[PDB]
């Protein structure tokens, strides 16, 4: 949670206030830090739920298979 | 869940992980403190000062419709912001004292906060850095108040108010039916078109 | 001087732009907030009024050639206005696709 956290804002001010006129990768740098959408922090987000998920996938098969109909 | 499968989101009551615990809900917490709706506008103003943005302007508080008219006088009561131009902006939506509405407000507010920071430029240069990006301003936004450490803060949620590693489970796969379970859907509609436009698919394997 | 032209033409066309851009927003504010058939046509008026502006301008700016600016920031506005757009089409097939676009849309609505 963000709140309370004035240096927050700046990283997030610095990207808003261009509007259209730079390149998106150059406003995203300004925020992340790189130049390209990346998957991995989607993938630090549900870590918790992927861990009890592998736990509870044990006694099945996990994929499918593309002639059952 | 849906027609096409676009979210799975309908299908949570057939597989909420422990259907015991209850989700996080301050619906009526907030009716017991008699929160109109200009309450909520101004704890996400609040939320959003606090970070270090701005505040709001006169005129968005006049001009607006934080509130359904219901009488003769009708309306379309789809949430949403306005940038009218010329230094004055405004929201319109019917807001009910709930909880996904709470949510909406600083979804809008997001919208709103991104608009008066880029009103420096010339007309043409007044948008998102690409299209993806005005939504996913709105999201963070709201991805951040729904959060107990806030609402535990803000007022509502009783404070000797203990979160088990339980309900967590709840939520988050509550949130992974509508965020993962969407993407291999928009994914393979894109997939297809982008084929179908280039004639890489003959037009009798569609 | 072709920078310096395309330079003071902006300059000329962001007033009437803005203003335009009002009286047109204005109306379908008035339109949503109220909803009033006594507001759908100035809703139209203004709205039409203003994107006739845009056809007329744009055209208007294809005089201008690319790549002479090294202002980005004017490179990048330009490159706004010039799109031609549907309009590159004939006539009788402009006037196809409307009503191709306008089909698909009533059937999946009612
Ligand atoms: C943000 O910080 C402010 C001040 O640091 C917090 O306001 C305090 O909140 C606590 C508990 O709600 C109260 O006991 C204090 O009296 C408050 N002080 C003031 C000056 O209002 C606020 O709660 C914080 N917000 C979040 C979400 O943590
Ligand atoms: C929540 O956390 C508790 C404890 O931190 C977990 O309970 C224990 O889990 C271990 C792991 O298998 C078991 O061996 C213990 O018997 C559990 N203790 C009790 C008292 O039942 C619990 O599994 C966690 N829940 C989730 C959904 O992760
Ligand atoms: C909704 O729109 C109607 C007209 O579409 C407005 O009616 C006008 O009301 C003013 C006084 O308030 C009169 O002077 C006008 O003559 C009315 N116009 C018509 C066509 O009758 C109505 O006021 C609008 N409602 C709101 C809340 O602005
Ligand atoms: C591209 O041209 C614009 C003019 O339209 C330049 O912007 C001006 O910059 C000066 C000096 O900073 C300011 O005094 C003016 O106010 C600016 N114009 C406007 C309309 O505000 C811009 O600097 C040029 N590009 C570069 C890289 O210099
Ligand atoms: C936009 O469309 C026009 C056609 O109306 C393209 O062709 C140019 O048209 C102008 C007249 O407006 C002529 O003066 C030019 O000679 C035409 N181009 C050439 C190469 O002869 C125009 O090129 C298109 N521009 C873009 C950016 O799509
Ligand atoms: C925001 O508005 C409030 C009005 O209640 C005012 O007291 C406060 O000073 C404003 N914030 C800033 C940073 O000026
Ligand atoms: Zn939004």
């Amino acid at each position: 949670d963000i709140s309370n956290s004035t240096e927050a804002g700046q990283k997030l001010f610095n990207m808003l206030r261009l509007g259209k006129s730079e390149p998106w990768t150059l406003a995203l740098e300004n925020v992340v830090g790189a130049k390209n959408m990346n998957v991995r922090p989607l993938l630090n987000y549900f870590e918790p739920l992927f861990t009890w998920l592998k736990d509870q996938n044990k006694n099945s098969f996990v994929g499918w298979s593309t002639d059952w109909s | 869940g849906d027609m096409w499968g676009r979210f799975w989101t309908n299908l949570y009551s057939l597989t909420v992980p422990f259907g015991q615990k209850p989700n996080i809900d301050v619906t009526d917490a907030m009716v017991d403190q008699a929160w109109d709706a200009q309450r909520i506008f101004k704890e996400a103003e609040k939320f959003f000062v606090s970070v270090g943005l701005p505040n709001m302007t006169q005129g968005f508080w006049e001009n607006s419709m934080l509130t359904d008219p219901g009488n003769v006088q009708k309306a379309v009561c789809h949430p949403t912001a306005w940038d009218l131009g010329k230094g004055d902006f405004r929201i319109l939506m019917c807001t009910k004292v709930t909880m996904d509405d709470f949510l909406t407000a600083h979804h809008e507010m997001g919208h709103i906060q991104y608009d008066m920071a880029y009103a420096a430029q010339p007309f043409l240069l007044r948008n998102g850095a690409n299209e993806g990006f005005h939504e996913a301003v709105g999201e963070i936004m709201s991805l951040s108040a729904a959060t107990p450490k806030h609402l535990k803060s803000i007022g509502l949620l009783s404070p000797d108010f203990q979160e088990d590693n339980e309900t967590e489970i709840n939520f988050l796969l509550k949130q992974a039916l509508t965020i993962v379970g969407t993407l291999p859907f928009t994914y393979m509609l894109e997939k297809w078109r982008w084929m179908v436009f280039k004639g890489e698919i003959p037009k009798d394997q569609w | 001087t072709i920078e310096e032209q395309a330079k003071t033409f902006l300059d000329k066309f962001n007033h009437e732009a803005e203003d335009l851009f009002y009286q047109s927003s204005l109306a379908s504010w008035n339109y949503n907030t109220n909803i009033t058939e006594e507001n759908v046509q100035n809703m139209n008026n203004a709205g039409d009024k203003w994107s006739a502006f845009l056809k007329e301008q744009s055209t208007l700016a294809q005089m201008y050639p690319l790549q002479e600016i090294q202002n980005l920031t004017v490179k990048l506005q330009l490159q706004a206005l010039q799109q031609n757009g549907s309009s590159v089409l004939s006539e009788d097939k402009s006037k196809r696709l409307n009503t191709i676009l306008n089909t698909m849309s009533t059937i999946y609505s009612t």
